């Protein structure tokens, strides 16, 4: 994109280069007017979509573009008609993350389903007009942190439980990952006699890759051993005896 | 130390001390447009990159994994209790003053005075600011780094949890600890008088409850003075939150270095794709373009690898912060120096 | 002993032993039903296997790419080019393929460090929760930890955490100290509570009201020092005898 440039080149200077070394500013050959050069694209597009199996409806979010500037930023006029619908008004919602189109803003707050960002979440929900025919549409809502609650606090008041609940919960932690080894010659040369003559110098690099992989493999066996081998003594399970009525079978 | 078989030293007094521990929870989330950085919006370029597209997908996959992890790290530390405890109209707390740490209603963002000081101390303005295409286009004269990286396809993604939501989670934890003490962390919150809760904390460290009740006025005054000293220290010392500033500086430096890497030419006649295309016909031009493409891809790969190592360090700190929140904020910890030097009573 | 560790008296477990056993059995049954009826339970373990398989698959795909070479097939270059010209093209493929292997190894090393940290946490969890009762909050599950059971899983360990959670609670008037005869009385292990006209000392975790007695409470200092002290009589067991 060509724009008038405040910066003025010295008479010997004909063009200007930025830190990246691209030509940020140029001087018009016929007229001595400095022109700034700006990349046409600004970037920033994300498509929030429910599973394609569930629906083909999509919502488009522009990170740095306000809803008014959305058509100019994506050049919607020259875009396909389907793209124009995503730049069209009536579904536009303005958020700190960016302008979101194709999603209907809802005041109600729900647990986040898909994270738009900046406290905004998008979910596929059964929003139906007239509540006579079920309709499914993407909705944009502020995420709900939790249920609001107030503790009643007094200088002379305490609450004491008169009952209890026993709860069993499951915690899953990964202990090991698959151990893998790579044949350097087979992957690069593909069993070619002509190849590997060149690889003779590169053999040292292949040895380094194998050394790292072998270290990962030995570590995985060690990780399993530390978690499960805490007691060497193998305690034989006794024929089940009364455990106080607790069932562990 | 004077050591004797029949000699012991017993303290006849005590001191209440408030100390600050700062742990990084998250790092800036960034996404890179592979074609924009390497091709610079050149139609001739990207035809060569079609084969290299698989490598670009791998770099994007690693970056997206870091971004989701950062949101998860914030969630683990601040979302320990889903129940949002509304701060009660301040009631007698035994003379203990928590108004400074409690959120201020008559201000924007509903955040504590101490939190406002911390936000001011760390400068995130240098790391990033919202830039529209119009803002960058209008301000050509000023070379802001954020516009330059945005033009090269390097962009920063906003965190899922807004600062106001993080403050609301912090206020809920604070309200639960003062009103119900340790009870809110496990099971339903049970209200307890703060002075009685403080006596339980003294019993935990092995000091008898009576000592707290007789010295309650002195204990409340010492705690209030320590909180006042902490706020004065943060306000009068610029270099307090060094670790948090370092995290923002490292992320900004990495993006800036990547923009600088574009200037380097990897054995090519010129580092500018346009100059090579202008002076060379396509078969000769392809060899020079390929050298620039391979080097630019290597620069992106190096940046992604550094980010993954940084993310692992941030993840370890976030896991420690989550453990610290559960052990010190939701409970009294007997671990030595885990929740500050001295016998831990409570943490905010 | 586990109940004593969490601060609940042993007698409460013995009187409610049948109820406690039934609640534990019901919770174990609920866990098995939840695992069977929910496909997405062990997400983390599935992710580890998926990432490793994806990394190998991407490496096979990287072979298709040509790093500035005329062809990505070594055979085509050898067939169409004499060895001096062929060497330059083969070298471009060799350097790119070596780079792809180096990138894969670097990703594996970072993944191994994450797995190592999780394995170290699992070993700590096994020693602290399975081999002992842990007083750490939320280390061995939400609520007061009683015991934990390890279950083997592919590439992972599943820990079943049995915890004590307080249930229904009631409102009761409370006082820091009792003034019996100008002397402050502080409860040794309980909290003074009032049903409304009577004062009792009870454990915080479970409601077990008991008459205030000289053995139950310790006397220190004078009534004036305590801000919330209230008037009540402390029974003496020795005086009737
Ligand atoms: C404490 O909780 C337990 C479990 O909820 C109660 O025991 C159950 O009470 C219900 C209500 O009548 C019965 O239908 C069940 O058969 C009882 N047993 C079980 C295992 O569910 C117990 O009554 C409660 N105690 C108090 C103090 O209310
Ligand atoms: C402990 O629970 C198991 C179930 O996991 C009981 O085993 C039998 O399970 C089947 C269904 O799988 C039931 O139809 C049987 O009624 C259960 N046992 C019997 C004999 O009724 C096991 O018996 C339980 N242990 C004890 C001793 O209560
Ligand atoms: C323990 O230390 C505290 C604090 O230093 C002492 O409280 C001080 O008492 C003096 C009078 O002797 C007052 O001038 C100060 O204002 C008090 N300090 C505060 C901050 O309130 C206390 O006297 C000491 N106790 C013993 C046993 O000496
Ligand atoms: C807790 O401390 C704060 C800060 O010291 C107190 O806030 C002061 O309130 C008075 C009015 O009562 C104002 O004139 C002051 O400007 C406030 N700040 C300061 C520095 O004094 C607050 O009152 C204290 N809370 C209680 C109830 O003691
Ligand atoms: C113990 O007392 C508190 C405070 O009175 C109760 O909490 C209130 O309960 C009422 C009942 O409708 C609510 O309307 C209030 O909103 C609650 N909180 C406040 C701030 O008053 C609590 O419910 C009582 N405990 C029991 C067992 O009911
Ligand atoms: C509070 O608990 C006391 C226990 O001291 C209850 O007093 C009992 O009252 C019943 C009948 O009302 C008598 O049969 C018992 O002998 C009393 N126990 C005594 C004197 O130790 C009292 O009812 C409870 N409730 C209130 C509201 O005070
Ligand atoms: C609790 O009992 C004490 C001791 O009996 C009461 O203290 C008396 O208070 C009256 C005024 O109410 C004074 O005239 C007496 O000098 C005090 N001492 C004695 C020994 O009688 C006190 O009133 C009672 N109530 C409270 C709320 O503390
Ligand atoms: C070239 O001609 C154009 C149109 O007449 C004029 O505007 C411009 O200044 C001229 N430049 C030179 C090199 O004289
Ligand atoms: C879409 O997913 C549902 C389950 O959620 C499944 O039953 C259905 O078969 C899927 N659709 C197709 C086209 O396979
Ligand atoms: C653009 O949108 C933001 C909210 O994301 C708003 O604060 C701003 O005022 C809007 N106007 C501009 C600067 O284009
Ligand atoms: C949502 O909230 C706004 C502001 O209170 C209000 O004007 C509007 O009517 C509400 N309803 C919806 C769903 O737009
Ligand atoms: C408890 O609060 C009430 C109402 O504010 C007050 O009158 C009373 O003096 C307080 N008592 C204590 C123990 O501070």
């Amino acid at each position: 994109v060509l724009t008038t440039s405040k910066k003025q080149f010295l008479p010997f200077q004909q063009f200007g280069r930025d830190i990246s070394d691209t030509t940020d500013a140029v001087r018009d050959p016929q007229t001595l007017e400095i022109l700034d050069i700006t990349p046409c694209s600004f970037g920033g597009v994300s498509v929030i979509t429910p599973g394609t199996n569930t629906s083909n409806q999509v919502a488009v979010l522009y990170q740095d573009v306000n809803c008014t500037e959305v058509p100019m930023a994506i050049h919607a006029e020259q875009l396909t008609p389907a793209w124009r619908v995503y730049s069209a008004g009536a579904n536009v919602f303005q958020t700190r993350a960016g302008c979101l189109v194709g999603a209907e803003h809802v005041n109600n707050s729900y647990e986040c389903d898909i994270p738009v960002g900046a406290g905004i979440c998008a979910s596929y929900h059964s929003m139906s007009s007239l509540r006579s025919v079920n309709q499914r549409s993407i909705i944009a809502y502020t995420m709900s942190l939790g249920a609001e609650n107030s503790v009643a606090y007094s200088n002379n008041s305490i609450a004491i439980p008169t009952n209890f609940t026993i709860s069993v919960t499951t915690e899953i932690l990964p202990v090991s990952m698959t151990k893998t080894s790579v044949d350097c010659t087979m992957y690069i040369c593909g069993d070619s006699i002509e190849c590997s003559n060149l690889l003779l110098q590169y053999g040292s690099f292949c040895t380094q890759l194998n050394r790292a992989l072998t270290g990962i493999a030995v570590e995985q066996d060690k990780n399993t051993q530390e978690v499960f081998a805490q007691v060497k003594q193998i305690y034989k399970t006794p024929p089940i005896k009364d455990f106080g009525g607790f069932n562990f079978s | 130390v004077a050591y004797s078989n029949n000699s012991i030293a017993i303290p006849t007094n005590f001191t209440i001390s408030v100390t600050t521990e700062i742990l990084p929870v998250s790092m800036t989330k960034t996404s890179v447009d592979c074609t924009m950085y390497i091709c610079g919006d050149s139609i001739e370029c990207s035809n060569l990159l079609l084969q290299y597209g698989s490598f670009c997908t791998q770099l994007n996959r690693a970056l997206t994994g870091i971004a989701v992890e950062q949101d998860k790290n914030t969630q683990e530390v601040f979302a320990q209790v889903k129940q949002i405890y509304k701060t009660p109209p301040i009631k007698d707390f035994g003379g203990f003053n928590f108004s400074q740490i409690l959120p201020d209603p008559s201000k924007p963002s509903k955040r504590s005075f101490i939190e406002d000081l911390l936000f001011n101390k760390v400068t995130l303005a240098d790391a990033g600011f919202i830039k529209q295409y119009g803002d960058c286009l209008g301000d050509i004269a000023a070379r802001d780094l954020i516009c330059a990286q945005k033009f090269n396809g390097l962009t920063v993604l906003p965190p899922l949890l807004t600062d106001e939501m993080i403050a609301q989670y912090t206020s809920a934890l604070l309200a639960g600890t003062i009103t119900s003490g340790w009870t809110f962390g496990a099971g339903a919150a049970l209200q307890i008088p703060f002075a009685m809760q403080m006596a339980y904390r003294f019993n935990g460290i092995g000091v008898t409850q009576n000592v707290l009740y007789e010295n309650q006025k002195l204990i409340a005054n010492q705690f209030n003075s320590a909180i006042g000293k902490i706020q004065d220290s943060l306000s009068s010392t610029a270099s307090a939150l060094g670790k948090l500033q370092d995290v923002v500086n490292q992320n900004a430096q990495a993006l800036n270095t990547l923009v600088k890497q574009l200037s380097s030419n990897f054995g090519a006649i010129s580092s500018v794709l346009n100059d090579i295309l202008s002076r060379l016909d396509p078969p000769e031009a392809e060899v020079q373009i390929d050298r620039l493409i391979t080097g630019r891809l290597q620069s992106l790969q190096t940046y992604v690898t550094q980010q993954l190592i940084r993310a692992a360090e941030i993840r370890a700190s976030a896991n420690l912060a989550a453990t610290k929140m559960s052990e010190c904020v939701l409970g009294q910890s007997k671990r030595v120096d885990f929740c500050g030097k001295g016998y831990h009573l409570m943490s905010f | 002993y586990r109940f004593n560790g969490i601060g609940v008296t042993q007698n409460v477990l013995y009187e409610n032993q049948k109820l406690i056993a039934n609640q534990f059995n019901s919770a174990i049954g609920k866990i098995q039903d939840s695992l069977s009826s929910t496909a997405s339970a062990l997400g983390k373990l599935q992710d580890v296997v998926n990432q490793n398989a994806q990394a190998l698959n991407t490496l096979v795909k990287q072979l298709s790419s040509n790093f500035g070479a005329i062809s990505s097939v070594l055979n085509d270059i050898l067939s169409r080019l004499d060895p001096p010209e062929a060497e330059v093209q083969i070298d471009r493929l060799i350097t790119g393929r070596l780079q792809s292997l180096q990138t894969y190894v670097t990703q594996q090393l970072i993944r191994a460090a994450e797995i190592r940290a999780s394995a170290n946490l699992a070993a700590t969890k096994m020693s602290e929760c399975v081999l002992g009762q842990s007083k750490r909050v939320d280390f061995c599950g939400k609520g007061y930890h009683l015991m934990s059971f390890p279950q083997s899983a592919p590439h992972g360990v599943v820990f079943l955490h049995v915890t004590y959670v307080p249930a229904q609670e009631k409102n009761f008037t409370t006082a820091p100290a009792i003034c019996h005869e100008g002397k402050a009385h502080f409860p040794r292990e309980g909290v003074f509570v009032s049903n409304g006209t009577h004062w009792f000392i009870t454990q915080r975790n479970f409601y077990e009201p008991q008459i205030i007695t000289t053995d139950n409470t310790f006397v220190s200092g004078s009534c004036d020092v305590v801000i919330g002290i209230v008037n009540n009589t402390v029974y003496d067991p020795l005086q009737p005898e």
